[PDB]
């Protein structure tokens, strides 16, 4: 359900409704999302689940929806 | 598996330290309590490298190179090395610690920066040759943290760029830091004594200045550091209205870009404060002194300031700056109480 929540919060950050969003979609290496989008994600996460420290802000943790959900699950 | 930190050279140093049984973040960084405002501003004319008034914050104090060297009994030395000596220098450093190797952003494919050498050079930690013959490079910045492969030919090309705007050709920082066995068994004791010393420096609240060709550099330590930092940063409240305008001249465009960059660089230093304070908390816990400070969390206070800095430089909204100021005040107030109660038990 957390993976579902992540995908939902990610959807309005995409550039267009055309954009495919799967658990494995690359978000930042592919330039799909920008710095403002990262702010929204970080803010969503500390509002809803866990205050992520700098140590957890890695491309590995944030590049796919599945990685983000993994990050939340592991740190909550 | 790879260690990392908000400043790439610190994450690099953490990986080398771990090779020799030293926990950089807990026993070295975490053992060095510090808080300092720094300003570069107009001093005595002429100062041809003074391009702009500039303000930032530091929790690095004396810095990990001095601390790491004296704690281990080793040396942290910068040198420039000829191409013909680089690989052997890396193998010789490796027996005793390791090497921080400087190189341009564009020489590291994972940074996706083929178009620019960066504002400052990058740094990586070579990790010897893999069984398949490729060199391994450790990336110490959190966002890209990991291990990367590079050919021996590409490694040497990367180390001797032409042109060389950052002047990094053959530039190595050698960390020969392997402690003796007795020293290593005692490291927490040395960290405890470094911990008290930095707390005393912090409460001493010294300050100073020096005139340089790049401007007058002013610093202030201790409880006063963050109030003085906030008062100075108020001077950049023009950023958001200026950034909002769409009639921006090329000058005002530069004003916005450099103002944003001031706050981006500040934000990296807030992140480092969060990282170092968390190191201090882990050190204190392991030392059995957690009862001294009774639940105060300077690591979380600075993490909040960090997040506020991120929002500010990303958006430059009208109220982001005051939110940052609020977060810094809270971190300043947690820091001073934490330091006073911790030092009492040391
Ligand atoms: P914002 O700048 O905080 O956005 C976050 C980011 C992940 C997009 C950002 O940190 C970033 O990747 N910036 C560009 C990376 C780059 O290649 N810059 C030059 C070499 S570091
Ligand atoms: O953390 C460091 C080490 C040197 C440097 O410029 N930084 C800032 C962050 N950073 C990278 O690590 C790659 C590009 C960049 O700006």
């Amino acid at each position: 359900s957390l993976l579902v929540d992540v995908l939902e919060l990610l959807r309005p950050l995409l550039p267009s409704a055309d954009t495919e969003l799967t658990p494995d979609t690359e978000l930042f290496s592919s330039q799909l999302l920008d710095s403002l989008a990262l702010e929204e994600i970080q803010a969503a996460i500390e509002s809803r689940w866990v205050p992520l420290p700098p140590e957890e802000l890695t491309l590995a943790n944030f590049n796919t929806p599945a990685a983000i959900a993994e990050t939340i699950a592991r740190t909550s | 598996q790879t260690l990392h930190a908000p400043h790439c050279e610190v994450g690099c140093a953490a990986n080398v330290a771990r090779r020799v049984g030293v926990d950089l973040a807990r026993q070295v960084i975490g053992a060095h309590w510090a808080s300092r405002m720094l300003v570069r501003e107009v001093g005595t004319f002429p100062q041809p490298l003074l391009d702009r008034t500039q303000v930032t914050f530091s929790a690095q104090g004396e810095g990990w190179p001095a601390l790491l060297a004296r704690m281990t009994g080793g040396e942290v030395t910068s040198r420039h090395v000829p191409r013909e000596e680089l690989l052997s220098t890396l193998h010789a450093d490796r027996a005793e610690g390791g090497t921080l190797l400087f190189m341009e952003d564009r020489a590291c494919p994972w940074l996706d920066s083929a178009h620019s050498p960066g504002m400052l050079p990058h740094v990586v930690v070579p990790d010897g040759v893999a069984p398949d013959g490729s060199w391994q490079l450790i990336e110490g910045h959190s966002w890209w943290r990991g291990r990367y492969a590079m050919s021996e030919q590409d490694l040497l090309a990367a180390s001797y760029p032409d042109p060389d705007p950052h002047h990094v050709a053959g530039r190595v920082l050698s960390l020969r830091i392997r402690p003796s066995a007795e020293r290593a068994a005692q490291l927490d004791t040395l960290a405890r004594q470094e911990l008290a010393a930095g707390l005393r420096t912090y409460l001493a609240a010294e300050c100073g200045e020096t005139e340089t060709p790049a401007g007058r550099i002013v610093w202030a330590n201790g409880p006063q550091s963050v109030p003085l930092l906030v008062e100075r940063l108020r001077g950049w409240d023009y950023l958001c209205p200026l950034a909002a305008r769409n009639d921006l001249s090329t000058e005002h465009a530069r004003d916005v870009a450099l103002g944003r960059y001031l706050f981006l660089a500040l934000t990296d230093e807030l992140a480092f404060a969060a990282y170092a304070r968390a190191g201090t908390l882990r050190l204190v816990e392991g030392l059995g002194l957690a009862g001294a400070v009774g639940g105060l969390r300077p690591d979380e206070a600075w993490r909040l300031a960090w997040r506020s800095g991120q929002k500010l430089y990303r958006r430059l909204d009208r109220q982001n700056l005051s939110a940052l100021f609020s977060a810094l005040e809270k971190a300043a107030e947690v820091d001073v109480e934490y330091a006073r109660r911790l030092l009492k038990e040391l």
